[PDB]
């Protein structure tokens, strides 16, 4: 049976203060830029609607030059950092950004039609943008973040499947990792593997998997290690009604209308699909620029950053503005003209995570020590790298700590919260 | 590679009974998404749909000839036979059995067809 | 045969020639596949389209279709020798219940 | 007269959580997938506006392993499980679904006409789309839930009534079965032997009985056994104005207008109808994800599981996302063409089901026997199947049993509130 | 800059501050020109006829100030300074004071 950590791990007075200096990404905010023919990206996809997850690393406390190491004993102790209060700094303006698909596959605009709708003649894809849903969540674990999203199973049937037959719907866990995209309001599911259009979503999320965190799984977790705080505050909208063009992969029944005659007899196309909005972004709805005290974690695991980690998942779209950055060509021309300027887009995003740390000491009894194996082996053989599968935004602290939190913000609301 | 071969009497008299039976290799019947139809050609006029089973058990026929059809597969000789009573003369005409591979949208196809066999009643 | 088709269109080599085949509201407009099948006389008929403008395995690249209003067409671009052949429009119907198929419109390469 | 259940009914500090694993249901949003001529189902109809009434099954407490029975005796008391807690967890993200005919009724946009509508000439229907009404309650009980809606019932005149006349409305009672469809903003009514157009409302529910739950009925029942807690936070807008085309039912009454002349001379159709809209989805209005602790449930019944039986209904329109799913006939094409893509539609549905349950004792004396009797002698015959008629949500807790609450999150949630 | 002036080591830029902005994505236009960064072939399928040209790509959103109303005022109000955050608890070095207003609001 689990245990409360707090059951067996000691608190301590000793308090210290972490955090980067001032995190900065730029890139392009619809695709990974790279080399005509090579996959050297030349310059990353940085976009508001991507999982920022920090695969923050933490010093070792028992190889760690303590001032006086009297308050706990080496010889049958050790030590682990528990993450007690964090703060998500987010520095750029806030403002909704924007994506598209020169396209977008959009037979009409169903929404409200004055004349029933013409012949869908060869590839009546349209140029079409949006502006999409607005989500704010962060996570704080110890484990790494776990997401889902809908990919490919096993066919109903077993026939050598008729091309182009139903895609069958499988739900699919998986580590969120860094760059990794945010559900938009189109639903967590893997385009790339799901929708050989290629058009039935806008540029910047078509040819990726559109993750959202696996909150049930998360909260379910025996240890809980993959989070112990999170917050949510995602909302959207339908700003349009459009349809979808092609073949009806599923008629309609008959029984489910009245034949039509003449123009109406040719039944339009049911794939109706919605344009999300990413509906009002304000101060007063901020996640971020606050403190949160993970005093009281549901979880087991009441912050203890087991192997010295830390994993913050950020997701920010009230900050995702993609600002141009047009080049003039040459400037020996004396009047304006369309093609002599190229046009750039490129989306600034800045981090600066800050933290307060409680040190905490483990005695080795004989139950603890099995507790703690069975728990998780890979902790015991720290004292006494699985993870270089995933991407994740390296952040080193090691360096970065500090005994002192009044000189730093986080550490003077610390100090005034406790 | 799916084939299919055609079999049955080339001479049938009015009034009798008429049992196609079409061989099946390449291919199991008791795999799911399965399904063979029979098309009847007279001579010299467009096709005509009469038949459709599948790995289901589950049987269409065409409306007209429904009162006169019976259609079912033996999963041991791989086979499908079918049955028309009550031959008329006009019946004389080519029977294809062609694969019929059960897309999800009700426009079906045959992906593959049989030789073909002459049927005569007279 | 609720589908229709032109009883017969010719066309000299390396011209191309389109055969139409109109339906109604119930086999057709309610969105049905259509599949065109090159038959041969005397021989087993052939898938020639699979869906709407859509190319099997193994069929000619030159051949094609379209989907428009209650009908559909099989444009066969740069016309050859094997053309010589009937072809046969197939959709599901929702009054008879089942699959039709059209007029076979016998294709003809002219000297 | 009916008495408190807990007058007689005796609470004990065992305590249990149960809940299912994962429930998982994808199917088409609008009808059901079949086969080409048959009732055999091939893919059902999971949209975000049915109700989804899970028909939980408990344990029998009196056939129970529990470790020690002295706390009750066998030979004057019996067991019943109380629903102290429920959690309805919600995986999917949030996101509100589409819906549409591709023939809907809708003459023209009479919401703003530049110019007075021209002839209604055979058959004016339209493609048209819409985003239904929001709707989130959950309902729990031990009977099963009892909703209402407009049907058919005997005309004002028994003339053998003339063909298309007025179809009288009735208000009729009847059990919510799962998948039933909730009022979407068009009104609670049997589209199907109410409307003969077809054409009136969209296609996903236009062959469904839109059902409300009877509120009034169910907190006005004796017993009080349909529901003792509940919740509703549903809400929309006119989205778009339009009018129905048809031969007039009931002509304007001639004091009721001056009468026109050339083009205006025709007066238009005056059964205009809205156009329903889901508006803003937002954390903040999530009534899942969170715990309800019925400890002062309204009803006579305070949460007593009559029989080892519950019944949670939910409605969830905040994550109905329709999700396409393009699959491709061939790659052989080196160019986009319409037709080589069919659509497909695909709606995926999560829930997770948590509660708590205390343990009760009730002693048989001749009194409280007979009231028991009265109330439902099958809950006696159970200790010394009806819905058969209803199709319900199979979910079987019986095995899912456990005493340690602190290993689950509700379980933990209802000892941190406790 | 806020983060680097609540992280100053002694707070003298602000020692107190307030925001109240917020705004929405009026419409959803398209810049013209020639394409800087060329989509990747992988990123879409090839086009024809009037479609065969992609258009650019290059969206950009128009702003709106949206609801401005008297509740959402940070005017017109005390604010105190009592519990600066600042370890420069509102002294006022140099007999020098710096406001930045920003009034949307009432432009």
């Amino acid at each position: 049976a689990v245990v409360s950590t707090d059951e067996y791990v000691a608190r301590t007075n000793i308090y210290y203060h972490a955090g980067t200096s001032r995190l900065l990404a730029v890139g392009h905010p619809y695709f990974p830029i790279k080399k005509p023919n090579n996959n050297k990206i030349l310059v990353p996809k940085v976009s508001g609607l991507q999982y920022r997850v920090f695969r923050i690393h933490l010093p070792d406390p028992n190889k760690f030059g303590f001032p006086d190491t009297s308050f706990y004993n080496p010889d049958t102790q050790r030590l682990v950092w528990a993450c007690v209060g964090v703060e998500v700094g987010r520095g750029q303006p806030l403002g909704v950004g924007i994506s598209g698909h020169p396209l977008l596959n959009k037979l009409d605009d169903t929404e409200n039609a004055s004349a029933y709708a013409a012949n869908a003649g060869v590839d009546n894809r349209e140029c079409i943008s949006m502006d999409y849903k607005q989500t704010q969540l962060c996570l704080i674990g110890c484990k790494p973040p776990i997401g889902e999203h809908w990919g490919k199973g096993s066919p109903c049937t077993n026939v050598a499947v008729n091309p182009g037959d139903c895609p069958p719907l499988e739900l699919i866990n998986t580590v969120i990792q860094d760059g990794d995209m945010v559900d938009t309001g189109f639903g967590a599911m893997d385009f790339t593997t799901l929708q050989a259009n290629k058009s039935e979503v806008p540029l910047d999320i078509c040819t990726s998997i559109c993750k959202y965190p696996d909150y049930i799984k998360m909260v379910s977790e025996p240890y809980g290690d993959s989070l112990f705080f999170y917050l949510r505050r995602e909302q959207m909208f339908v700003r349009h009604l459009f349809n979808r063009a092609g073949t009806v992969g599923e008629n309609v029944p008959d029984d489910l209308y009245i034949k039509g005659s003449g123009s109406t007899a040719n039944l339009a196309s049911s794939n109706y699909f919605p344009t999300p909005s990413g509906s009002m972004v304000t101060s007063d709805a901020q996640i971020f620029n606050k403190p949160y005290w993970l005093q009281r974690a549901q979880g087991h695991n009441n912050g203890i950053c087991w192997g010295n980690q830390l994993f913050v998942t950020v997701v920010d779209t009230t900050r995702s503005t993609n600002m141009s950055l047009c080049a003039a060509i040459s400037t020996s021309e004396t009047t304006y003209k369309n093609t002599n300027f190229k046009e750039y887009l490129r989306h600034g995003e800045e981090y600066d995570l800050q933290f307060i740390f409680q040190l905490c000491k483990i005695t080795l009894t004989a139950d603890v020590m099995t507790y703690i194996h069975s728990m998780n082996s890979t902790i015991l053989e720290d004292w006494n790298d699985p993870l270089k599968k995933y991407t994740f935004w390296e952040v080193n602290l090691k360096e970065k700590f500090s005994a002192d939190l009044d000189q730093f913000p986080l550490g003077r609301k610390f100090l005034l919260q406790a | 590679q799916v084939t299919l071969r055609e079999s049955g009497p080339a001479l049938v008299k009015p009034t009798q009974t008429l049992t196609l039976t079409c061989t099946i290799s390449g291919l199991s019947l008791t795999t799911s998404g399965v399904c063979v139809s029979w098309i009847r050609q007279p001579p010299g006029k467009a096709l005509e749909w009469l038949a459709l089973i599948d790995w289901d058990d589950d049987k269409y026929y065409s409306t007209s000839l429904r009162t006169r059809l019976t259609i079912s597969k033996d999963i041991s000789k791989n086979q499908v036979v079918l049955t028309m009573t009550n031959m008329d003369p006009v019946d004389t005409a080519t029977f294809f059995c062609a694969r019929t591979r059960c897309t999800s949208n009700w426009g079906y196809y045959f992906d593959s067809w049989g030789r073909g066999t002459r049927v005569t009643v007279s | 045969s609720v589908l229709t088709q032109p009883p017969s269109v010719s066309g000299a080599p390396g011209q191309r020639v389109t055969i139409s085949c109109t339906g109604s509201a119930s086999n057709i407009g309610a969105g049905y596949d259509v599949h065109w099948y090159q038959q041969v006389p005397g021989a087993a008929p052939k898938l020639l389209i699979f869906v709407y403008s859509n190319r099997p395995s193994g069929v000619p690249d030159r051949i094609s279709g379209s989907k428009s209003g209650t009908s559909a067409s099989l444009a066969i671009s740069g016309l050859q020798a094997e053309d010589e052949a009937d072809y046969y429009c197939q959709s599901y119907d929702d009054s008879l219940r089942g699959w039709v198929f059209g007029g076979g419109t016998k294709l003809t390469v002219l000297g």
